[PDB]
């Protein structure tokens, strides 16, 4: 999918440097960020199920 | 669009701290749901 080009809206602290970043078109829900337990949107539970094209970090 | 955000970089980099702080509270009021108006020195 396309990644929109823009600054991150919520900077966690004051003075955080604004940087042009790759961004999802819609902010992912907090349940979609977690890996071990899936959510209603995606039922994957590990990086094998997600099937990332690139190597992880 | 690469020619459009080239000035967004130049504007967001030169904003004063008073503008950065003002942009922080207003954004939070937007997130918590309070009206952004009414926010607007010793
Ligand atoms: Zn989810």
């Amino acid at each position: 999918v396309e990644y929109v080009k823009g600054y991150p809206p919520n900077s966690p602290y004051i003075g955080s440097s604004p940087t042009l970043c790759h961004l999802l078109p819609v902010k992912a829900p907090f349940c979609c960020l977690r890996l071990d337990k899936g959510c209603k949107h995606n039922s994957y539970e590990d990086a094998k199920a997600y099937g990332f094209k690139n190597k992880l970090i | 669009a690469a020619e459009w955000i080239s000035q967004q970089r130049l504007s967001l980099y030169r904003r004063s701290e008073r503008q950065e702080l003002s942009e922080l509270v207003k954004n939070r009021m937007k997130h918590l749901g309070l009206p952004t108006t009414g926010y607007d020195h010793q």
